[PDB]
């Protein structure tokens, strides 16, 4: 086995209590792209290094996804051969759900094969008058709760990272994609990198770093680590179950004021367990799960079962707002990885401090 | 709830 050139420089991780799955899944007609295990393997183990470097970077150590490891350089990633053939899962009207549900079946027949509740399956392209590996298509590419899905094509290869070629731009485009598609499986909505964040590190990967990783600096949001620390295949603690039950948590007396160019946000907290940190997120209209790539985002750590929370945040930070309204999201961070929000919603023409 | 699937960027 030969280290490619981007996976020289790498840092050791802690072993975790739990490791994501990855399904290579093939139509009944279908032949895998060749070589992928060696492709897959090194394209994997590098963003395992990314995450874990971002989650060093702000505090947490060297801790990343974990990967079942076959061999030196090498995952043990599942081969799939389905049902049906590749055209029953496309990207649109189901695919991915139908995807899902069958290897949900696969799962609960090899219960030695699933390691976690988290899974990246990956499809290869298409091949036909829209699609090929010169631009590949077809097949589910999203985040669809904890599972993700992404794509395989012949030139799929890191020894392109960031080169100035056609190859290299096909990359960064499908492997920033896939870097993406996973944080959503990792639990983490789309965000938006604060104005001094922008300047330092670059472009916030579950903004629009689905089209600069690889090629222009790419980064993790402190809100998104803070929402990684309490996903269950970062877990260094194997006593800490994950995702069961519903999020239960009682906020009170919150207030947000605007004296200036901070917006002060403050209020209470109690849940059954502990709530480890708190995201607010900003954004303008429309507000819906897949119109919230403005969303800038800010995190604050909390860890008690019951408490007070209180923030500053800068205004200026707010990179990309441009409407008159906006909403304020509070997401409370569980140790089980549940999470909930309340909103808020304000006017700039209009503007009025909340109290309840 | 219900929870739409996170697609990427246009
Ligand atoms: C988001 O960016 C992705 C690249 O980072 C990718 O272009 C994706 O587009 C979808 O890709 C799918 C791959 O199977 C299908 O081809 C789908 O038709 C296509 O839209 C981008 N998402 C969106 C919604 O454009
Ligand atoms: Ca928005």
């Amino acid at each position: 086995v030969t280290v490619p050139d981007a996976l020289k420089d790498r840092i050791a991780l802690k072993k975790t209590a739990r490791q994501l799955n990855i399904v290579y899944f093939l139509g009944s007609d279908t032949e895998p792209v060749p070589d992928y295990e060696r492709r897959l393997s090194e394209l994997l183990l590098y963003l395992q290094q990314f995450y874990g470097k971002e989650m060093q970077r702000h505090g947490y150590g060297a801790r990343s996804f974990g990967l079942d490891i076959k061999s030196p350089g090498r995952v043990n990633i599942i081969e799939y051969k389905a049902k049906n053939p590749a055209a029953h899962y496309p990207y649109e009207n189901g695919g991915g759900w139908k995807a899902a549900q069958e290897l949900d079946e696969f799962f609960k027949a090899h219960p030695d094969r699933k390691k976690s509740q988290h899974t990246l399956i990956i499809m290869p392209t298409w091949n036909d008058e829209k699609n090929g590996p010169d631009n590949p298509g077809g097949v589910p590419f999203y985040g669809m709760g904890r599972n993700c899905f992404a794509l395989d094509y012949p030139a799929f290869d890191i020894k392109h990272l960031g080169q100035k070629t056609r190859e290299g731009r096909l990359l960064t485009k499908w492997y920033g994609g896939m870097a993406a598609a996973l944080g959503h499986g990792l639990n983490l909505p789309h965000n938006h990198q604060t104005a001094s964040d922008g300047k330092k590190y670059g472009t916030a990967l579950m903004g629009s770093g689905n089209y600069t990783f690889g090629t222009s600096p790419t980064f993790l949001t402190p809100a998104s680590c803070a929402l990684l620390d309490a996903c269950e295949v970062f877990s260094v603690t194997p006593s800490q179950q994950f995702y069961e039950g519903k999020p239960e948590v009682e906020v009170g007396d919150v207030a947000i004021s605007f004296k200036g160019d901070q917006i002060l946000v403050s209020g209470n907290y109690k849940s059954p367990q502990t709530v480890k940190a708190l995201n607010v997120y900003i954004q303008d209209p429309p507000y819906a799960v897949n119109q919230d790539y403005d969303a800038v985002s800010f995190s604050r750590r909390l860890g008690k079962k019951s408490g007070k929370f209180s923030m500053k945040i800068d205004k200026k930070e707010l990179e990309g707002l441009n409407n008159n309204e906006f909403r304020i999201s509070l997401m409370f961070i569980l140790a089980n990885g549940l999470h909930m929000q309340k909103h808020f919603t304000f006017h700039w023409d209009a503007l009025q401090d909340y109290r309840d | 709830r219900p929870y739409s699937p996170r697609p990427t960027s246009h």
